[PDB]
């Protein structure tokens, strides 16, 4: 068995981390006190779930996770929350003051003074690993810590664990629930500095999650809790293969192998279905949920895949799903919809089925369903999100608005244009592939 | 009060549209690069569709369908009809066409040699009875061309013995209702058609050789007159002999690409105005020539048509405080 | 735990300052003796931002009272919440500043500044993480203006990486104490441009016009003006001292509100406008709160926002209301009047909501605008300054304290630079 | 249309369906960045303190 370490940075990464690890405990039958009655090997384990949990002589199942935030408010609620007993104190790292929504302050000023502490804590979890695959990094683009410190941590992880894989789960900024006016700045700065260090990154656009919670869950004013319980379902769908016995995406390397033919273009589009309101009296079929993966309204990033080219597709089913029903849906979908692939890639769908139906937080907003699918498809259409974001950067930077805050932290102005120029390369890479 | 921007100054159709909207007192115009807009009169080339539909609290609408260019480019229109099971080879209203680059050379030659009337036409503008003449003229240029069978037996307007083509304006709204403006126009040739200037009628090309003008004003004949002619000359109506086939081709083409350009479940909404160009032969058969994604209008019908755009296309999504269109159902 | 150290200097600075402390003390359920008698512990979650705990569970404001004469500070200590202030934190002289910037800044004030700094240092060194300072003062007098800016320059020297915030009261001939107020204000604005991160411009011309036109007060007094100032200061600090506010602090406000270092002079607004002792019984609708806080008649700076453009906007709604309605109501303002927002700063309007309303209002809204129309305020002061300075009138009051004419010429030039700079970004 | 590599097990199964064949900075370099930023911070601050000293 090969272990995976999850690193949660900033407010978004920490709170989404809470949602995910709560759901993992429900999916694996682990109590808030870490006790797992189903596990029959106490203190030791070669099981599938041991890639994410370690075991103490007392039978306690401890997540292979570290939580990092520059200010203590968000992690303190984890320290006193309903899963306080799960994590041990060393895994929770906080400072006294945040990055003030400033990439430079998270990377340069405040990052340098805590980076070594975080690495040592990380090393102490790797010591307990007989075979480390790599890391899963959760963070936001727009936060000063999520963007700034994360990029610095990704630089050092490539140094201290060159052989290991690193996957990102990134929150793309949306005005509907954003925080700072400079989030486009921080998004481009961190994407430029992290690009060569991330093997595969799943962006989640808060706009998409927000609109799904409004339409499908009938929540008027969605909260971070609403968004995170839904985001955690998607993250569960994506990591389930690492945690449950299976044959598709059994290690982090497979994510790059099956979803990233071109290294720089490593942002798969995620689509989920079905999302059903809890306070409701219809069970969707396999064809129906499979076809739903090709509706814009169900995508983690809003964009139109009809006008891009596919490079890879994965279908991850959970619940009552048998292969024949999947092929009957695919052949039925391939005809009516235009799924154009790139010439140098086969029109193929890698499929994975897990029999345990999706788990939903008791009393949450999502209803329990008999079958769900998460499609991972690397489309050029996601370049629409880079273009949207780069334009907002161009509007502010053309006046040099707010730049003095970054330069005051020691960052040179040239890093801005150097970052923007990298993004302009990224966009042209997408266009050459999409034609 | 609603807001709109303008990003195509050259458009004569939407210059009138903006003028009508402002007059209503319930629409305000904003600078080109202002994102807080309800409506966008976008540019012809590389309109930034990817930036629409991401403004909280703003229903956004644009006067183009992304991807509808596959119908309005000659190389792609031919491709659309050949590779679409909804069109050919059952399609009998599109002139036999081939796309060759300066495929489909081999397939074109086989059809020509096998036919050996063989008068073709290459466009992206040559008309030859020998296949060899067309290609030599094509390789000179660096743009892709389509070879198409020239209609040797076109319907001729008498008196004058002259060729003509029909322009039909079609409007598609956010619901994908297909609206055919009741007023069409024939673009006729002043020069009498000669089998061996008068072969091409584009008005602009007609002023170059002003043989005749005010059989019709500006070489334009509208349906009321054209219909009377068909009744008196051929004992038929414009509706039965020609319009039934136009409505079919219009329906056929737009329902084909509907699942690829529809904005039913999109974060922004689309509508567009198309200019279909038809030919009519000796036996009152209608032929689809081309589809224009950004057409102009005939001065006589500018007011009526542009008003109808506001009524069915704009105010239908942004309402204010008998129709001139023919709804083609589906 | 991010502490703020509050400083109030001079007559005006101590009067609004005192009014500010009794108002927020009531909002947190802190009685005049410093003991908490509230009902909800939401009042105590972030009470440390402004209060120390000391012993016996008695909260003491983190406040320093400075003045060059004792008169106003004796009045504070006589007041109802006068006993709440730490007595060691009263720092005063006897000479006075005679409405003379030079006396506050170079002569009289210099003799006493080190004593203030000793109290500041005492408060700062017991802070788990000091986030910055807020100073209340006027610019038309001598102590708050001349000595106030001297403190700010010396505080920055000792705490160069902390946020400096001020509540600055701009003079007006409509509410004038002496003819030299334009001299004192011009000299001070030059200091504020260099040494503050955020200044709330509180214009006595606006406060007077609101009291006379909107509130129908024939003869408004400083008490009435300070009632408007009191409600504003409570509004623009709500997010700093109540929970569930995204950990809002002074630095994040400056980062998002100030796109250029010199253009950090905010226009405050408040709704509904309420007179002292004039309490009305129907609460405003969210549409009403939104319209009035963007209305010129609710601005505390005396500038027409339609004469310029918003670089950034922060608003806070207080009370039990429909947040969804709050969202729709704010979005329509930007979508309706998108011409008054610079298009080169996307999403430059932030909205916050707090469930706890202020005393005597079921709901209210406070406006913080970074508008280029603020240039109207500095142009007004510039014209007054120049009308006297072109005849060197009343200057002997300043040259007799050691100042030279050149220093006036330089303050005049800098303020005119500030004006033309605001007009630069009104182009877009 | 075509199915390959069908893997079954207790928890579920996975397979691939084909429909069409196809047609480095070091640790010290990071320090030379972080320390270069700290020095620019301290230079700009010395320009301030010296300005205040004037
Ligand atoms: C949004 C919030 O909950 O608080 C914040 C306030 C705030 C808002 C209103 C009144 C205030 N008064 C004092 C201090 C902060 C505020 O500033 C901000 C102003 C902003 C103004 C424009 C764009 C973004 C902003 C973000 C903040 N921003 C970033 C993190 C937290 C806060
Ligand atoms: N989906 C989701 N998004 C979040 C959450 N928390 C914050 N965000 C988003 O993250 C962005 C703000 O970044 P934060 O993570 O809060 O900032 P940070 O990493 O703590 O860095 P600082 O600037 O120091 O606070 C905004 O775009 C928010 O919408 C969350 O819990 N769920
Ligand atoms: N296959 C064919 N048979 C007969 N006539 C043809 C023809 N192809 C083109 N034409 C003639 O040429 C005109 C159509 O030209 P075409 O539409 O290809 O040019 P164009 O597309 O640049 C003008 P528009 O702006 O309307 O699109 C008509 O006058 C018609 O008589
Ligand atoms: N709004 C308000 N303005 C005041 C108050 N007291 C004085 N002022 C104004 O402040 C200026 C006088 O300065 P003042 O504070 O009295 O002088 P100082 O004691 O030297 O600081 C004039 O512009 C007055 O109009 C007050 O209580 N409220
Ligand atoms: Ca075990
Ligand atoms: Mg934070
Ligand atoms: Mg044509
Ligand atoms: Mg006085």
């Amino acid at each position: 068995m090969r272990e995976c370490i999850s690193i949660h940075v900033g407010q978004a990464g920490v709170q989404i981390g809470n949602a995910c690890w709560e759901l993992y405990c429900l999916e694996h039958g682990i109590q808030p006190d870490g006790q797992m009655p189903s596990d029959k090997t106490i203190g030791g384990g070669d099981d599938s779930f041991n890639t994410f949990f370690s075991e103490t002589g007392a039978g306690k199942h401890v997540p292979r996770a570290v939580f990092v935030d520059l200010e203590p408010t968000v992690i303190d609620e984890v320290r006193t929350g309903t899963y306080r007993q799960l994590f041990h104190p060393e895994q929770l790292i906080t400072g006294k003051e945040d990055a003030a929504n400033n990439y430079a302050r998270g990377h340069y000023t405040i990052g340098k003074e805590i980076i070594d502490l975080v690495l040592d804590r990380i090393r102490k979890l790797a010591d307990q690993c007989t075979g480390l695959q790599g890391f899963l990094v959760f963070h936001s683009f727009g936060g000063g810590t999520g963007s700034g410190f994360t990029s610095l941590l990704m630089e050092r992880l490539s140094v201290d664990y060159g052989k290991k894989s690193k996957l990102e789960f990134s929150i793309y900024p949306a005005p509907q629930v954003s925080t700072a006016v400079v989030e486009p700045y921080n998004s481009i700065l961190t994407t430029h500095t992290t690009l060569e260090h991330s093997d595969c990154a799943f962006m989640v656009d808060n706009e998409a999650i927000y609109d799904i919670c409004r339409r499908n869950l009938d929540i008027e004013r969605p909260t971070y809790t609403n968004l995170n319980r839904l985001i955690s379902q998607i993250v569960s769908s994506i990591t389930a293969s690492l945690r449950f016995d299976g044959a598709l995406n059994v290690d982090l390397t497979e994510f790059q192998t099956n979803l990233v033919p071109y290294p720089r273009i490593h942002f798969p589009l995620a689509t989920y279905a079905p999302v059903i309101s809890a306070e409701k009296a219809e069970q969707l079929s396999v064809a129906e949920i499979t076809n739903a993966c090709f509706e814009p309204a169900n995508q983690m990033v809003k964009c139109d895949p009809r006008h891009g080219k596919y490079m890879a597709c994965c279908l991850l089913y959970r619940g009552d799903v048998v292969p024949k029903d999947v092929n009957a849906a695919i052949a039925t979908i391939k005809t009516k919809r235009s799924i154009q692939f790139v010439d140098w890639c086969p029109t193929g769908f890698k499929v994975g089925i897990n029999y345990q139906p999706p788990t939903v937080v008791p009393g949450g907003d999502l209803a329990k369903v008999q079958r769900a699918v998460c499609m991972l498809s690397n489309t050029t259409a996601i370049a629409e999100a880079w273009a949207r974001l780069d334009h907002k950067f161009d509007l502010m930077y053309a006046k040099r608005a707010f730049v003095h805050w970054y330069v005051g932290e020691g960052m040179e102005e040239g890093e801005f244009s150097e970052a923007r120029e990298d993004m302009a390369a990224l966009e042209k890479d997408y266009e050459e592939v999409g034609v | 009060m609603y807001t709109f921007v303008v990003r195509d100054e050259n458009s004569s159709v939407y210059a009138e549209v903006s003028r009508l909207l402002l007059a209503t007192g319930q629409w305000k115009r904003l600078r080109k690069d202002n994102p807080r807009f309800n409506l966008m009169l976008g540019e012809r080339n590389r309109l930034p569709f990817g930036r629409l539909g991401h403004e909280p609290g703003l229903v956004q609408l644009v006067n183009y369908y992304r991807g509808a260019d596959k119908l309005c480019r000659k190389a792609s229109l031919v491709k659309l009809i050949k590779t679409s099971p909804e069109l050919s080879e059952s399609c009998t209203w599109f002139p036999e066409s081939y796309v060759i680059y300066p495929d489909e050379r081999e397939v074109f030659l086989a059809a020509y040699n096998r036919r050996r009337g063989n008068v073709w036409i290459a466009k992206s503008i040559l008309i030859s009875s020998e296949a060899s003449e067309l290609l030599d003229f094509i390789d000179e240029q660096g743009q892709v061309h389509v070879i198409q069978k020239y209609l040797e037996k076109p319907l001729l307007l008498e008196p004058g013995h002259r060729k003509f083509d029909i322009r039909s304006w079609v409007l598609v709204d956010h619901l994908y209702n297909i609206y055919l403006y009741r007023e069409g126009v024939l673009r006729t040739s002043s020069e009498p058609y000669n089998s061996a200037t008068c072969h091409l009628t584009n008005h602009c090309i007609q002023k170059e050789y002003s043989k005749n003008y005010g059989y019709e004003e500006g070489n334009e004949m509208f349906f009321e007159e054209f219909n009377q002619y068909l009744m008196d000359a051929l004992n038929t109506t414009l509706e039965n002999s020609i319009l039934l086939q136009i409505k079919h081709i219009i329906r056929s083409c737009l329902m084909c690409i509907e699942p690829a350009i529809s904005t039913k479940h999109l974060h922004y909404q689309s509508f567009q105005l198309f200019g279909f160009d038809f030919m009519v032969d000796e036996e009152l058969k209608v032929w689809l020539i081309e589809v224009n994604g950004a057409p102009a209008c005939a001065q006589k019908l500018y007011a009526e048509l542009c008003q109808g755009i506001v009524d069915v296309a704009i105010s239908s999504v942004f309402p204010l405080a008998t129709s001139i269109f023919i709804k083609l159902h589906h | 735990m991010r502490e703020i150290v509050h400083i109030q200097a001079g007559q005006c600075g101590n009067q609004i300052g005192a009014k500010f402390w009794e108002v927020i003390s009531d909002e947190h359920g802190i009685d005049p003796t410093g003991s908490y008698h509230g009902d909800s512990d939401l009042q105590l979650e972030r009470i440390n931002v402004y209060y120390n705990e000391a012993t016996g569970n008695k909260y003491v404001p983190r406040a320093i009272l400075v003045d060059l004469e004792p008169g106003t500070m004796d009045s504070v200590r006589s007041g109802p919440f006068g006993q709440i202030f730490r007595p060691d934190n009263f720092v005063f002289g006897q000479s006075g500043a005679g409405n003379n910037w030079a006396k506050g800044h170079y002569t009289e004030g210099a003799e006493l500044v080190d004593s203030v700094l000793d109290v500041v240092r005492k408060e700062s060194e017991s802070c788990d993480c000091l986030q910055g300072f807020q100073l209340t003062h006027s610019l038309g007098g001598g102590t708050g203006s001349g000595m106030g800016t001297l403190l700010i320059s010396k505080i920055r020297e000792e705490y160069p990486d902390r946020i400096m915030n001020t509540f600055s009261v701009m003079p007006s001939p409509k509410v004038s104490d002496t003819v030299v107020e334009p001299y004192n204000a011009t000299l001070s604005v030059h200091q504020l441009v260099e040494n503050t991160d955020e200044t709330y411009c509180i214009d006595n011309e606006a406060l007077y016009d609101i009291c006379f036109r909107t509130l129908k007060l024939t003869t408004p007094t400083y008490g009435d003006l300070n009632h408007l100032v009191s409600a504003t200061m409570s509004g623009v600090t709500t997010c700093l001292r109540f929970p569930g506010q995204l950990n809002a602090d002074l630095r994040k406000l400056a980062v998002n509100m100030v796109p250029f270092p010199r253009l950090h002079f905010f226009m405050p607004g408040f709704a509904p406008l309420t007179s002292r002792g004039s309490q009305q019984y129907r609460a405003l609708t969210v549409p009403e709160l939104t319209q009035q806080m963007f209305d010129s008649k609710n601005m505390m700076a005396a500038c027409d926002p339609r004469h310029g453009r918003y670089l950034t906007v922060a608003a806070i709604f207080r009370g039990r209301m429909s947040m969804k309605e709050v969202d729709e109501q704010m979005l329509n303002v930007q979508n309706k009047n998108s011409s008054y927002f610079v298009e080169w700063i996307p999403n430059n309007v932030k909205t916050a909501v707090c469930d706890i309303p202020p005393r005597g209002l079921k709901m209210s809204a406070t406006f913080i605008g970074n508008s280029t129309a603020i240039q109207e305020l500095f142009k007004r002061i510039s014209e007054q300054f120049t009308a006297m300075f072109r005849r060197k009138a009343f200057l002997h009051w300043y040259t007799g304290e050691g100042m030279d004419e050149m220093e006036f010429t330089e303050a005049e030039s800098n303020m005119n630079d500030l004006v033309s700079e605001y007009q630069q970004y009104q182009d877009a | 249309m075509e199915v390959i590599e069908l893997n079954k097990c207790t928890s579920g199964q996975s397979f691939e369906v084909i429909l069409k064949p196809p047609s480095d900075p070091s640790l010290e370099e990071i320090q030379k960045k972080l320390e270069a930023a700290e020095e620019r911070r301290k230079y700009q601050e010395a320009e301030l303190l010296k300005h205040l000293a004037e």
